[PDB]
RNA sequence: ACCUUAAGAUAUCAGAGGAAAGUCCUACUGAUCAAACAUGCGCUUCCAAUAGUAGAAGGACGUUAAGCAUUUAUCAUUGAACUGUUCAUUGAAGUCAUUGAUGCAAACUCCUUGGUCACACACACAUACGGCGCGGAAGGCGUGUUUGCUGACGUUUCCAUUCCCUUGUUUCAAUCAUUGGUUAAACUGAUUUUUGGGGCCCUUUGUUUCUUCUGCCUGGAGAAGUUUGACACCAAAUUCAAAUUGGUGUUAGGGGAGCUGGGGCCUUUCAAAAAAAUUUUGGAAGGUCUUGGUAGGAACGGGUGGAUCUUAUAAUUUUUGAUUUAU
């Protein structure tokens, strides 16, 4: 996948990351906010490659193939001071246009509720 | 004085990225956060093997290296191609920039200029 | 109809740590003095 | 800032694990806002030896503070 | 300045227990109820099904299938339909809601079971309930009731069945019991 | 006021 | 921040967050603050090297805290959505 | 040197470095070349692609011709001992099947091949310019 | 009953002007930067058999499966035999597992995802391969205009201000009507009404899903409506229903006329340089082709929200180092 050259992580909401930790443990979920960067991920599965195989990816058959051991864990916050850093694997769901589309949408929606909201708190 | 202003003026030019873990990042530097959250683009992520027989290596840096997700099967070495890794600021341990670079010209704090003028 | 739509997952299962222990867990030991450099 | 909230633990036996693998009992008698406690009658829970009649623990080394009581 | 997304009120900031305060009462209590109850009923009312891709049906592949026949389709009437609909909405909330609890009525007498059924003096979960029903004590002996079987209980329930196949059912019993 | 060490000092100076 | 408010809605239901120690707990949240600080109740804990035990309380450090894991509903929280509109505050 | 003929192949590959690398992981499973990315194919201007004699593809983007490709072989041979590989079984490459004919004329590459084994050289390059 | 607030700022340098030295400002002027919106590149990658019963990408927290190979299941005290080994006793802890765990590998079954588009069933190519069908996805680069972070809210004694068809589709013929072109009698093309035929689609599963009401498989239909409104649904308690109050949503897809933003190409006219002949540059008008929009917009304002930036802030709770396992 190919991503923008000018995108910070305000950028890549709704993207699927690929978020690494200090122990070696990455995460595989959709960014859906963040802060001390410290993110909320939707549907992340944790990986980590067991010691048993790790002697596998040492300096040396032509291809290798590493058993990682992975856990489902759902709508989790991370906390920014174990992240190491962060990559991107898949594009959302939505094109941009769709996208756009809806944020006009909600926009037109929102702006006439709390036009009516307004109406009927006052009168 | 902030050297992280420094670091804001490259903003498109080749850096060496050595983390606190041993891998080094090498690829095209954009926009640095002020608390020093590079942004690298056409990076290549490698691991410097350190040429002793008996010293292995880290291997929670072999295990990173190989979750981001670029890893060539086929490689010799710890490398690993991939587009845009965001580096979180307080993993950086020491960043090789190029030597074409002027530093005369970047190092001026403007910042720190104006507020010597205006004292 | 209180708290049945929050079920929460079910418990996560157990995998074998990778890690160094909290209480082995340090910076490097050792640091060998500045004094040598000096010399030579 | 905020100080926590440990109103409830006053004066009941808690037990906390100092750094990772240390874990010390004792009855809780204060608190600070950097999560400094100060506990009175410890025991490193390991034979088990008694520490001093009054210490402090800084807030940097607690991971977790359950309480071994009613609460 | 921290405002309620439930409530919509614009609350003085606080940081404290004044917002123990808000988020305990009643106007954020039941409309943070009503909230998610509906954000939960429109993920069980959505329909929208997955994006059709059709290809161009071959002459082998449509020649058997044109040879064997017409299926007719059944439809309904709108206000046929609506009913309906509605029907087996409530028919899935009726069903989802049901808990089966036999073996609690079952072992109303065992000698040891104010410590287990009665949910508020067990051992696990007792914590909770220990301002705001005749609630069964733990210090209950085996001598209360020495016989059960004195009139004091009633029958088992019969079993249930689907009212939609209740014709299903056998006409006559095999004994006669008054 | 900042960090909680600004309200440490404000403990610390009077309890000296 | 977002998601210290997430954390702040996700009171009263039954969470697991692994601490940086490498042990796992879950349970009842009771009391959340700012500084990422909880205090879970009838958790059921998991020592790094695979004991399980029980205890009725605990308070641990958010300092320490790796991820914390809520409820998969609270993905429709109202304040997870972008456009939002305001009862213009008072004076 | 005879270059064989191929219809019904896929089009949309369109690349024609990963296009004659998907052809050849397709007709070489576990190949030496196909299996192992980034590798760069062997450009024989006037060295194998791949084992048993395939030396060279070549395909064309023009709308004439979209879904043949041909595939020059490096001994006769050889390309008569590929037919006998596909023995009337409809080779598949993704899911649709693929028929297979000789060439009416062997490719460029095989004629210079032929040729070493420069009159006919010159000879070919004038005749590019007339049909053009 | 508890609560009433960190403070600042909103592109940047250089040049001209105004209120000795700063200081501020300029619907001032250059250059750089950033954002939005139009708009292009022979730009780069990707977009699934039906001439067929497939395939690609990603899963399985799926089966064979107790698969094939290894390896694990406490510590202290006392007595007894014994040349360390065996049997019993007291105390101490003790994740479940051994049909487990770990290593290796294969078959099978199934889920989600996609232009399952149009024209083709084709003899190409050394400068190696017309990248010379329409779209879509994602980036790279360039130009133009506007802006100088961005949004609601109020005021204006501001400007604004549209219609029409359609909701299986496509195609052929019979027929009616309209309109143009040539000889309103003949021929030809474009639009329309009625009827019939062919193909494809109906999982549209609440049988078109814009809403209501009527309704349907020998059919694809009828009526009313379209945003300060309507409709669907959720929750309660009065002791069924209705009532209300509080909430979450839905109000669509295609085509056309006007009106309008942008590009490419052509014509004319004007100005400058190399001239009334030629060219390039700028502008006005017109033609042609295309691409986008079509109900808000401008100006002013504040005890208005949110982003970004600087400083408190390198002193235990996130970013100024105790996770390269070390001596």
């Amino acid at each position: 996948i190919q991503v923008a050259h000018s995108s910070r992580l305000a950028n890549l909401i709704d993207y699927k990351l690929r978020v690494l930790t200090q122990d070696g443990r990455v995460y595989i979920g959709q960014l859906m906010a963040f802060d001390h960067m410290n993110l909320v991920l939707n549907e992340c599965i944790e990986e980590r490659v067991p010691k048993t195989q790790l002697d596998k990816l040492r300096p040396r058959g032509t291809t290798l193939n590493i058993k990682v051991e992975k856990r489902v864990l759902g709508l989790t916050i991370l906390r920014g001071e174990q992240i190491l850093s962060t990559v991107v694997e898949d594009k959302p769901l939505l094109s941009k246009k769709e996208r756009l589309v809806r944020d006009k949408k909600e926009k037109k929606q929102a702006q006439k509720q709390t036009k009516l909201r307004k109406e009927k708190e006052k009168k | 004085m902030k050297l992280v202003n420094f670091l804001k003026k490259l903003r498109n030019e080749q850096v060496t990225i050595e983390l606190k873990n041993g891998t080094t990042v090498w690829g095209t530097l954009q926009s640095v956060s002020p608390q020093m959250n590079a942004i690298l683009t056409d990076v290549k992520l490698t691991l410097p093997q350190p040429r002793l027989n008996k010293l292995n290596s880290n291997g929670i840096a072999m295990a990173s290296l190989y979750l981001t997700g670029g890893q060539q099967p086929t490689a010799s070495d710890n490398i690993a191609s991939l587009q845009y890794i965001n580096i979180r600021g307080n993993t950086i341990r020491q960043i090789i920039l190029p030597d074409s670079l002027n530093l005369d010209s970047l190092l001026v704090d403007q910042k720190q200029l104006n507020s010597l003028r205006r004292s | 109809d209180v708290s049945r739509l929050f079920k929460p997952r079910p418990p996560l299962s157990y995998k074998r740590p990778t890690d160094y222990p909290y209480a082995k867990r340090q910076t490097n030991p050792n640091i060998t003095g500045v004094a040598n450099l000096l010399s030579t | 800032v905020s100080t926590p909230e440990l109103k409830k633990y006053m004066d009941k036996k808690i037990l906390l694990n100092i750094n990772g693998s240390r874990k010390v009992a004792g009855i809780l008698r204060g608190y600070d806002i950097f999560l400094n406690v100060v506990l009175d009658d410890a025991m490193e829970i390991n034979n088990n030896h008694q520490l001093g009649l009054q210490t402090v623990i800084r807030g940097n080394s607690i991971i977790s503070l359950e309480a071994l009581d009613a609460i | 300045k921290f405002y309620c997304d439930y409530c919509d009120t614009y609350l003085t900031h606080d940081s404290p227990s004044v917002r123990k305060t808000h988020c305990s009462g009643r106007k954020h209590k039941e409309n943070v109820k009503d909230y998610y109850r509906n954000k939960a009923r429109d993920i069980i009312n959505k329909h929208n099904h997955k994006r059709r891709h059709i290809g161009k049906r071959g002459r082998k592949e449509r020649e058997n299938s044109s040879q064997n026949e017409t299926l007719k389709v059944t439809c309904l009437s709108n206000k046929e339909k609506r009913h309906i609909m509605h029907v087996k909405k409530m028919n899935q909330k009726e069903l989802a809601q049901t808990s089966i609890d036999t073996l609690k009525l079952l072992y109303d007498g065992s000698p040891g079971y104010s410590k287990v059924f009665v949910d508020a003096n067990r051992f696990d979960i007792g914590d909770l309930v220990k301002r705001a029903q005749t609630s069964r004590s733990r210090d209950e002996t085996c001598e209360s009731n020495p016989f059960p079987r004195l009139n004091n209980p009633k029958k088992l329930e019969p079993p249930k069945i689907l009212s939609q196949w209740s014709n299903t059912i056998p006409k006559t019993s095999i004994f006669y019991s008054v | 006021m900042s960090t909680p060490a600004a309200e440490q000092r404000k403990l610390v100076e009077q309890l000296m | 921040g977002i998601p210290v408010k997430l954390l702040n809605e996700a009171q009263g239901h039954i969470v697991s967050l692994e601490l940086t120690t490498g042990a796992t707990y879950r349970g009842k949240l009771v009391e959340s603050e700012d500084s990422m600080n909880v205090q879970l109740r009838d958790v059921i804990a998991t020592e790094p090297q695979g004991a399980v035990t029980h205890m009725d309380q605990i308070f641990v450090r958010g300092s320490q805290i790796k991820f914390i894991v809520v409820p998969d509903l609270l993905k429709n929280a109202p304040l997870f959505k972008k456009n939002s509109s305001r009862p213009m505050p008072p004076i | 040197m005879s270059a064989l003929y191929f219809q019904n192949l896929p089009s949309r590959p369109a690349n024609k470095e990963n296009y004659t690398r998907l052809l050849l992981k397709h007709i070489n499973p576990n190949n030496k070349y196909a299996i192992n990315p980034s590798l760069p194919l062997p450009h024989n201007k006037l060295l194998l692609d791949d084992q048993m004699g395939l030396l060279e593809v070549s395909i064309s983007r023009s709308s004439k011709m979209t879904n043949q490709a041909f595939l020059t072989f490096v001994t006769q041979e050889e390309a008569d001992r590929f037919l006998e590989k596909y023995t009337t079984t409809a080779l598949k490459v993704q899911g649709r099947k693929v028929r297979m004919g000789k060439a009416r004329t062997n490719s460029l590459l095989g004629l210079s091949i032929e040729m070493q084994k420069y009159n006919l050289d010159i000879k070919k390059v004038l005749k590019a310019r007339k049909l053009k």
